[PDB]
């Protein structure tokens, strides 16, 4: 299904 | 005192930018964890140092039954390792990969798991989370929700305090935090919204890969669902998934109350679901402590892992990475 999401912080 | 020598380092579980997660299991006692292991130099060159440290000081400080339990974090001259207990049952997002879609009864299961963890840690601990995804919350040997990733975690937010940092994961930013004007521990309750509606609904409420062209539907889109979801289902998303926080479920001074309230939990008993009470719908079928069939073969067919008072720039000596659970 949907790719894997990434986590950030800015 | 602990080493990475009193381990032995048997399946890579996943790997990212940051490091990797191995399946280990301790010489002296013959237990299996998963240890996280975090290149110091990585940490300090994408500034990821306060997260790191969040992420730490989270799972010292916290005991619930759906919350990942660190058994031991330290650190070597370049590594931050954190030891935490092994959930069998991999992430709900090799599941729903695969399903596609989950029951109605399962999804609640597994929202009543979510809620009572978010209830914790915003009423005890005056924590809000911020991270809320399918890729951080993993199933235990019993089938029960672990969540995972304490590092964009926010500390000393009572109440109705707000806070500032834009963070999260793009898919899943509440159109407050998008705003960037300012925001409450209701955040969560948004997450909450998108995860479970992936688990009800097969897909993310709003998608598009082209990030500006996300944002702009997450603040704009009304929310819309596929027309074989049940009505109290419809309900407890339409409440999550408004914009407006002091219009959302969970968006007041009751906070997790109003929506363990809701009539798609109605007989749900609270106290059972911390107590664990209540049988989880799915048991990972694991075969063996070392069976990894809900890891991607992607990390699991690969190889695994590659001066005690060294503080430099490049490569920190962290504080409070001393740490072993008491008894
Ligand atoms: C300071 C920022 O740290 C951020 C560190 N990153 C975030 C990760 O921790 C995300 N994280 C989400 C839950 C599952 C997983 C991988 C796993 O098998 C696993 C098994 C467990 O019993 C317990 C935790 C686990 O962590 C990775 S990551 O992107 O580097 C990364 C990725 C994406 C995948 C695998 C390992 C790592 C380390």
């Amino acid at each position: 299904g949907r790719p894997r999401t990434t986590s950030f912080a800015e | 005192r602990v080493t990475m020598n009193e381990f032995e380092y048997l399946k890579l579980l996943g790997k990212g930018t940051f490091g990797k997660v191995i399946l280990v299991k301790e010489k002296a006692t013959g237990r299996y964890y998963a240890m996280k292991i975090l290149k110091k130099e990585v940490i300090v060159a994408k500034d990821e140092v306060a997260h790191t440290l969040t992420e730490n000081r989270v799972l010292q400080n916290s005991r619930h039954p759906f919350l990942t339990a660190l058994k031991y974090s330290f650190q070597t001259h370049d590594r931050l390792c954190f030891v935490m207990e092994y959930a069998n049952g991999g992430e709900l997002f090799f599941h729903l990969s695969r399903e596609r879609v989950f029951s109605e009864d399962r999804a609640r299961f597994y929202g009543a798991e979510i809620v009572s963890a978010l209830d914790y840690l915003h009423s005890e601990k005056n924590v809000v989370y911020r991270d809320l995804k399918l890729e951080n919350l993993m199933l235990d040997k019993d089938g029960h929700i672990k969540i995972t990733d304490f590092g964009l975690c926010k500390e000393g937010i009572k109440d109705g305090a707000t806070m500032k940092t834009f963070c999260g994961t793009p898919e899943y930013l509440a159109p407050e935090v998008l705003e960037d004007n300012d925001y409450g521990r209701a955040v969560d309750w948004w997450g909450l919204g998108v995860v479970m509606y992936e688990m009800m609904c097969g897909r993310l409420p709003f998608y598009n890969q082209d990030h500006e062209k996300l944002f702009e539907l997450i603040l704009m889109e009304e929310i819309r669902f596929p027309r074989t979801l049940g009505p109290e289902a419809k309900s407890l998303l339409s409440g999550l998934l408004k914009k407006d926080p002091k219009q959302r479920l969970g968006g007041g001074s009751e906070d997790a109350k109003e929506i363990m309230q809701h009539r798609f939990f109605a007989g749900i008993v609270w106290q059972h679901v911390y107590e664990k009470k209540l049988s989880p719908p799915f048991k990972p079928q694991v075969t063996s402590e070392t069976d990894t069939r809900y890891f991607d073969e992607e990390f699991t067919a690969q190889m695994i892992t590659i001066m005690e008072c060294v503080d430099s720039e490049r490569r920190p000596h962290f504080p409070q990475f001393d740490y072993s659970a008491s008894s």
